RNA sequence: AAAUAAGAAAUUA
């Protein structure tokens, strides 16, 4: 549901710095890859071009890398975590089950019975919960146990 | 302002014909709206704009209403004033946005587009880094790098 | 069937440290540092007769010239 | 049409004076005709049906006026704010206007709270409780309801009982910054120096009354100084000594400023201190900043063969964690460390991250509402990530809404910043709280955005068909009196 | 081109101008607005703009925009007289000068 | 009335009361003066 | 509310207390204060089978009357 | 009807007169009072 | 203008900016010889020479 | 088109000849109708008042 | 000084007395706590104020104002369990084709959702496309938040539909789920012209075309 | 609808695309924001409170409201009965899930077993 | 070159 641009303009009569109008490569477009696009100048055609640059298949195709390396980096700065490879007996109840593959069943639910309906793909843990089974070597605790609201604790929010 | 480069002008009035397409697309319409409520001043000229237009829109499929001649002409020439007098309801506004764009542009230390006046501060256009290297109208040539508006601390 | 060297691992996504971790990551060796900062604190005062600007590279940073 | 009758009910406030000529808001904000007695039956006189909400200091706001709207005088607005004001808050506020407040059932809480941190060594049970032994609270929420505008409010109830008083009006000023130098006198720390001397001034001039009172005891007594100045004997003179000098000098004035200043802060075990920092979610995380690529560090003859990239690649290095700037390791000191209950962090969450749904195009330039928001994408929960008890704030309810868009419409037009003598044109008030209230869901940021929208609805019909039958009306009266 | 971008750096010097107390540019800016957003004048029954003459050139030609631009170039806003500006014109929506402003509230007292 | 005639035919058409049907209708009214004759400078 | 209508000179719409009072009168007034609070309790504690609970009204009422007893006593 | 509501008239009635006038038309009827209404009324006395 | 804007990335202590909210000189005014006062330079570079504007 | 001039603007089909005859213009505020219709019906009866 | 806490007016006294029964009968969302309930109280008594005033404004408003088978009447199609009514809307033929969920909310608070995001997201915040598919339930007089929506995109997908066209389809496919939700709600819906359904479409694509649609080849005299 | 009320994963094995819950009910399920239901706003119960306690008269659902001017028609079985489960409907869903859900759908329409006991 | 999901409105044989 995303509002950017993911095609490329089609190439029609020389566009120019207008109202509601600006040239085809602008410097504005595609946060200013457009600059690999581009034949600068009033170019002369018999003698000079580069075909690449003005052909619609090739040009889009560079767009979609563009649009997939975007996505791709805002997907990865939105993991905060790491794949950890850890044996099945010391791992949480929830995934000493059978963990289908991507896109192999259906979009799989963490625990339907104990009333967690969420993607077991997507469930993330806590560094501080698998200290034991983690950092085994270390004896006293690396990371301090999180700290947790007491929500029967008269506070603030409770009006007291 | 990102786009500087040369440009070309269009007329007023083409301008306005672009009816719902841009001049008074609800979009530019509403963030013009934000820099005059910003800049604390009543957008009267905007509202009887978007009055106008709104208008405009709404009744934009219909076929006009049924004329009878008549050698006076009084019909159509009352048509026409009423016409123009919107025509300039809304060159007014046009004009104030141009006018209030390049002073609050002269407030945030930006540089306009190629051959642009910003009153205070560039009163030929302002150019730097044309595709030719003289300032187009003056006939003057350019300095590298780019000429600089304001002092330099931000 | 062989053991369990052969049971394939499972694949946690596993969180980076939590805020409430990071907050300790600005005391770590405390005493030491605060010590140090008040020695670092002379090298300043020092160096500040000279020089109209001091760096953190004529303080406690090291910049190999060669 | 009792314009021409309409006098001027005389100016006491900054309020009072935001109030336009007649002939602009008169259909808008509708005259009536009140008949009271003096020394005839009646003598008209003409008052308006709507009025800006009363000027209130934060002592005067009760129980009672909960969901109502109160307004702040502009003079108090400079008095209390010189660092600014929470994220977009300002955006209802510009020149002319009236400077209004929601006051919510949750600023009352946070208003009776900091009351009683005014003399908290007697209340300190009772304060202890109400966080329930945490160091304050952070509140979190959507983006785009209360939040930054509560801290500003808590800055203000703050400030007008003069307790002293940090304000990080925006986090991201520090984490997200122009740049970041390594701090001088902090060996493996950074600074945001244009954020810190920023702070320094604002902070100083915020609180100078009890900052001059305040007398330095841990600071060196021989602080380098130029010809013609002097040694700071007060936690102000010191601030001031942190942002007044040319620079480059200013760059490491600061950061040892900072160092001292929070040091002092620690130090002092009696005066109650609020620690207001909007956004503390940004200083929870790491910075955008990344260490220096080593070979910055080693010095170098050639490019050509020293066995290095930095020239030819880019790479990303370990982000630096906002909990090694030299501010927030200050800050972070005072909330872990035991044995400092004079300190209350009343603290905010910003949600203002750019959207990011599974695919993103390139943003148009032209049109992007999220050009100055943050690129962040990564989720965070106020409870593992803060030390802070999490306080929940929601859209408003009706009650809060209702009231919030009646000022935003009616001081408007009162203050000559709405459709004045085109009143007709827009629809009635119910319509538009109804149609803003479908549109907006009710969230704050967007109700004040289609509220600015409203100017474009094609598809409302109300003043039409109004307009029809009043005419209709007319007719039928001038064929009866014919 | 008015960006949002430009909205929020507008809203930034707005604010850190309001707790300056700096009220000079506001005061241009009143000053401005109050000079051409005045309402403009019903035009007289006879009064429209030219249209381009037919029967000169074929209906593709450049001439029809070179006369467009050339009219419009040659009445630029100072040249517009249906719009009413100078210190003649009453301006009954509008506050005259700084000192009827609300940053003057204090002589306004009683 | 016929419940018929209240069912059917109580809403606005352009039988009953039809908002204008006809394009360029007068959308913006005001009470101004009028301009000078000929304001406009002929050019160019 | 009676007791509070003695204790603040004022109904529902510098004064801390009602003034002009004898000191007699706030020291009968905390006796009234202590009587109510009193027969509200035994009144509660006889019929606690079927829950009986003190309105809102009243406990703050008497809090706002002791309150008032305070003021007198300190600027006193 | 009479404590909720706000009444619009061309000429508004004071809260007392208004009372006054109900209290003196439900005295002329030679109704027996139900504790209801004594009730209601007192709590429009109480808070005038 | 390639490698500056690299070393930049490299640096850190900017670091998203460079590409985001800093902007750089078009292609052709960047390759301009150091020393350079009037724009008309960029067309007072040698034509006899076949380096696609690489050439000073 | 091509080096002959342009049909008149009636000589091409309707524009809008796609689109339903309810759609231009639409009657929309049908909502209100019922209301004015009472509020008038009401003002009458007020109007024999002063009459009669 | 001080406030009281304790309702000021007859009025409040009474509405507080209200809250207090409805607590008692453990109704859903009714706050547990007398300060909530004064604060309720308050805020409701306030609010009640308010309308009245905006009623008298409107009075005031009004006086310096500037100026044969009808329709078909049908039963009502809904799945007698999930209590849900489905319609489709069209525009451009291919382009846009939806399909509206609607289902009544007894809670009153209804939300409409587009292909499992929110409206406000969907349609990027734009009030003039958002306020079309508000029109439908204007236009029959009902309050839109007695309703619970889900629209379906069975058309071209594209990452955002935020544009009029695709506002114009959404219109109507929630009208046509409301007409057969409430059948006599039709009336209304079709004098207003919103069953009514446009055909128009972007011309084909065809290689003539410069552009590849309307735009004919350059032309020179032999 | 119907097929996802008697929905069980259990039974999906071995069936191709047609093992596949309804996708906008199954999704909305696996929200985890979905599964906290609002309570009727305060002013609204407020409200209706006030109409049928204080003024005698309940505040009809849209369904019951007769809206015929000539006829009385029976109230419809589901008129107020159900009830608002932002977990249940409208369909509210999360992207990941969506896009991992279309896909999987999309790689699955072979694997079918078709003989079966 | 164009009145065709776009948004243009008044000088027939
Ligand atoms: N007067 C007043 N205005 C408010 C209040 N809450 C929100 N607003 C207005 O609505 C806007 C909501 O924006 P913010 O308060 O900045 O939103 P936020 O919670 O900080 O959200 P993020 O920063 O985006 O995480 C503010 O700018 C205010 O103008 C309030 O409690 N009182
Ligand atoms: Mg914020």
């Amino acid at each position: 549901v995303s509002t950017g641009e993911f095609d490329h303009p089609p190439f029609q009569f020389r566009q120019r710095h207008t109202f509601n109008t600006t040239p085809l490569h602008d410097a504005n477009r595609f946060g200013g890859r457009t600059a690999y696009l581009r034949e600068i100048g009033p170019v002369n055609i018999k003698k000079q071009g580069r075909r690449f640059k003005k052909d619609p298949r090739t040009v889009q195709f560079n767009v979609d890398v563009w649009c997939a390396q975007q996505t791709l980096r805002k997907r990865w700065k939105q993991r905060d975590w790491e794949v950890i490879e850890i044996p099945f007996r010391l791992v949480p109840r929830e995934q000493q089950r059978v963990i289908p593959e991507l896109y192999t069943d259906i979009p799989q639910m963490t625990d339907p019975a104990r009333n967690d309906f969420s993607n077991i793909r997507n469930k993330v843990y806590d560094r501080e919960e698998l200290q034991g089974v983690l950092f085994p070597a270390a004896g006293a605790m690396l990371y301090p146990p999180l700290q947790r609201v007491d929500k029967q604790a008269m506070t603030l929010d409770k009006y007291l | 302002n990102t786009f500087l480069t040369s440009s070309v002008a269009t007329p007023p009035i083409s301008v306005i014909r672009t009816g719902p397409k841009w001049w008074a697309d609800p979009e530019r319409m509403v963030r013009q709206k934000l820099m005059y409520f910003t800049l604390g001043v009543d957008q009267l000229p905007l509202r009887r704009t978007a009055v106008i237009q709104r208008d405009l829109q709404r009744f934009h499929m219909c076929k006009p209403p049924p004329r009878v001649g008549d050698s006076t002409g009084y019909k159509r020439s009352r048509a026409a004033q009423l016409n123009t007098w919107y025509r300039r309801i809304q060159y007014q506004e046009y004009h104030m946005q141009h006018l209030f764009t390049r002073h609050v542009w002269g407030l945030l230390r930006v540089y306009p587009g190629n051959t642009t006046k910003i009153q205070g501060k560039a009163d030929d256009g302002y150019v730097g880094y044309d595709s030719v290297p003289f300032h187009r109208y003056n006939r003057a040539p350019l300095p590298f790098p780019a000429r600089e508006l304001y002092e330099r601390r931000k | 069937q062989l053991g369990e060297e052969y049971w394939p691992s499972v694949e946690l996504k596993v969180r980076k440290p939590s805020g409430q971790s990071k907050a300790h990551y600005s005391l770590i060796d405390n005493e030491r540092i605060e010590k140090r900062s008040r020695e670092l604190y002379e090298k300043y005062r020092d160096a500040k007769k000279r020089s109209l600007f001091v760096t953190p590279m004529e303080t406690w940073l090291e910049v190999k010239g060669m | 049409s009792l314009a021409a009758m309409y006098m001027r009910p005389p100016v006491t406030c900054y309020t009072d004076a935001c109030e336009a000529p007649v002939a602009m808001w008169d259909g808008a904000i509708p005259l009536k005709e009140t008949r009271k007695l003096k020394n005839g039956v009646p003598v008209r006189t003409v008052s308006r049906t709507y009025s800006h909400p009363p000027q209130l200091t934060p002592t005067q706001l009760s129980f009672n006026d909960i969901n109502s709207m109160y307004c702040v005088g502009n003079d108090e607005l400079i008095q209390f704010f010189p660092e600014g004001l929470g994220g977009r808050v300002f955006q209802t506020m510009p020149p002319g206007h009236p400077r209004g407040f929601l006051y919510r059932k949750e600023t009352h809480l946070l208003n009776l709270f900091v009351d009683k941190v005014q003399h908290w060594h007697t209340k300190r049970s009772v304060l202890s409780s109400l966080t329930n032994g945490r160091t304050g609270f952070i509140v979190d929420g959507p983006t785009g309801c209360g939040k930054s505008a509560l801290m500003c409010q808590v800055v203000h109830f703050a400030r007008s009982r003069n307790i002293v008083t940090l304000y990080v009006p925006d986090a991201k000023v520090w984490t997200h910054g122009e740049w970041c130098w390594p701090s001088t006198i902090l060996p493996g720390f950074f600074d945001a120096p244009d954020a810190a001397r920023s702070f320094l001034k604002y902070f100083a001039v915020a609180n100078r009354a009890t900052l001059t009172s305040w007398k330095l005891r841990c600071t060196p007594k021989d602080l380098p100084t130029e010809q013609g100045e002097r040694q700071p004997q007060n936690l102000y003179e010191l601030c001031e000594w942190g942002h007044r000098a040319v620079a480059p000098a200013s760059i490491d004035r600061q950061s040892v400023c900072v160092k001292f200043l929070m040091d002092e802060l620690s130090e002092e075990k009696k005066l109650p201190v609020v620690i207001v920092v909007d956004g503390w979610n940004l200083f929870s995380h790491e910075t955008h900043f990344r260490y220096p690529h080593p070979d910055f560090l080693r010095g170098l003859a050639s490019f050509n063969e020293s066995s290095t990239d930095i020239d030819l690649y880019p790479q990303e290095l370990p982000r630096i964690p906002a909990s090694r700037l030299s501010f927030v390791r200050g800050l972070n000191k005072m909330i872990l460390s035991g044995d400092d209950p004079n300190k209350f962090f009343i603290t905010c969450t910003t949600r203002d991250f750019k959207p990011f749904d599974g695919i993103s195009g390139f943003p148009n330039v032209e049109t992007d509402r999220f050009a100055n928001s943050l690129d962040e994408y990564a989720p965070y929960d106020p409870e593992k990530d803060s030390h802070f008890h999490p306080i929940q704030i929601g859209n408003f309810d009706e009650y809060e809404y209702r009231s919030f868009l009646r000022f935003l419409i009616n001081s408007g037009e009162l203050a000559g910043l709405g459709w004045g003598p085109l009143w007709h044109a827009s629809s009635d008030f119910e319509r538009k709280l109804y149609k803003i209230g479908f549109l907006s869901g009710r969230n704050p940021q967007g109700v004040v955005d289609h509220y600015h929208q409203e100017l474009v609805w094609r598809y409302d019909y109300q003043r039409t068909r109004q307009k029809q039958y009043l005419l209709k009306r007319r007719m039928e009266g001038m064929s009866r009196g014919a | 081109r008015l960006t949002y971008d430009h909205l929020d750096q507008l809203q930034q010097w707005t604010m850190r101008a309001t707790l300056d107390g700096r009220t000079e540019e506001f005061n241009r800016i009143r000053d401005l607005h109050r000079e051409w957003s005045q309402h403009p004048l019903m035009p007289v029954l006879g009064d429209v703009e030219p249209k381009f003459p037919l029967n000169l050139f074929k209906q593709n030609h450049r001439a029809k925009k070179r006369f467009l631009v050339r009219w419009h170039k040659a009445n630029t806003p100072a040249n517009w007289l249906w719009m009413p500006r100078g210190p003649t014109v009453v301006t009954p929506l509008h506050r005259t000068n700084p000192t009827q402003y609300p940053e003057n509230w204090k002589q306004m007292v009683q | 009335t016929t419940a018929e005639h209240k069912q059917q035919d109580q809403f606005y058409s352009p039988e009953n009361q039809p908002i204008s049907l006809h394009r360029n209708n007068i959308s913006y009214m005001e009470d101004v003066g009028r301009s000078v004759k000929n304001p406009t400078v002929p050019g160019l | 509310v009676y007791l509070r209508t003695v204790a603040t000179g004022r109904r529902y719409e510098g004064t801390l207390f009602a003034e002009g009072y004898d000191f007699d009168v706030w020291v009968r007034l905390f006796s009234l204060v202590q009587e109510v609070r009193h027969d509200m309790e035994k009144f509660m504690a006889d019929h606690t089978l079927q829950c009986v609970e003190p309105e809102f009204e009243c406990w703050e009422a008497l809090l706002v009357t002791l309150r008032c007893a305070l003021d007198f006593c300190v600027v006193q | 009807r009479m404590v909720d509501a706000d009444f619009d008239d061309q000429r508004p009635v004071s809260e007392r007169r208004l009372f006054l006038s109900l209290l003196t038309m439900i005295s002329y009827s030679g109704v027996l009072y139900t504790s209801d209404l004594m009730a209601q009324l007192m709590e429009m006395v109480k808070y005038s | 203008h390639r490698p500056v804007k690299r070393l930049f990335c490299n640096i850190g202590l900017m670091g998203p900016q460079i590409t985001t909210k800093a902007r750089w000189k078009p292609y052709r005014f960047a390759t301009n010889p150091a020393g350079t006062s009037k724009a008309e330079r960029m067309y007072q570079r040698d034509k006899t020479v076949y380096t696609h504007g690489h050439n000073d | 088109r091509r080096g002959k001039p342009r049909p008149r603007a009636g000589m091409f089909p309707d524009k809008y000849r796609r689109v339903p005859m309810l759609l231009k213009p639409q009657q929309g505020g049908q909502q209100y109708f019922n209301h004015f219709l009472i509020r008038s019906t009401n003002d009458r009866l007020t109007q024999q008042d002063v009459d009669n | 000084m001080q406030k009281l806490l304790s309702p000021r007016t007859a009025r409040h006294a009474r509405l507080f007395r209200l809250a207090g029964k409805l607590a008692d009968s453990g109704s859903p969302g009714v706050p547990k706590s007398d300060g909530e309930r004064l604060v309720w109280v308050n805020s409701h008594v306030r609010r009640d104020k308010d309308i009245s005033l905006s009623q008298e404004e409107e009075r005031i408003r009004e006086l310096m104002m500037p100026l044969q088978i009808g329709v078909r009447i049908d039963e009502a199609e809904v799945d007698p369990e999930t209590g849900i009514a489905v319609g489709r809307g069209c525009a451009d033929g291919e382009k846009y084709h939806f399909t509206a969920l609607l289902r009544e909310n007894r809670d009153h608070n209804g939300i409409i959702t587009v292909m499992g995001k929110p409206l406000s997201l969907v349609l990027d915040n734009k009030a003039w496309l958002m306020e079309m598919v508000l029109m439908p339930f204007d236009e029959a007089n009902l309050d839109y938040r007695d309703f619970d929506a889900h629209i379906v995109s069975e058309g071209h997908a594209m990452p955002s539909i935020a544009n009029e066209i695709a506002a114009f389809a959404l219109r109507m496919a929630v009208a046509n789920a409301l007409v057969k939700l409430i059948p006599l709600t039709r009336i209304p819906l079709k004098k207003s012209g919103l069953l009514s359904v446009d055909r128009r479409r972007e011309r084909g694509q065809f290689p003539g075309y410069l552009d590849g649609k309307k735009v004919k080849r350059r032309f020179a005299k032999r | 609808m119907r097929e996802f009320a008697r929905f069980d994963p259990r039974k999906s094995r071995g069936n191709g695309q047609k093992g596949f819950p309804f996708r906008d009910a199954y999704l909305t399920k696996m929200n985890e924001a979905n599964q906290k239901t609002p309570p009727p706003t305060l002013e609204t119960i407020m409200d209706r409170a006030v109409r049928e306690h204080h003024q005698h008269a309940r505040i009809l659902s849209p369904l019951e409201v007769q809206r015929d001017v000539g006829r009385l028609e029976p109230i419809p079985s589901y008129a107020g009965k159900i009830n608002a489960d932002r977990s249940v409907f409208p369909f509210q869903w999360k992207t990941e899930d969506w896009y991992e859900y279309e896909v999987a759908k999309v790689r699955n329409r072979r694997f079918v077993f078709e003989n079966t006991e």
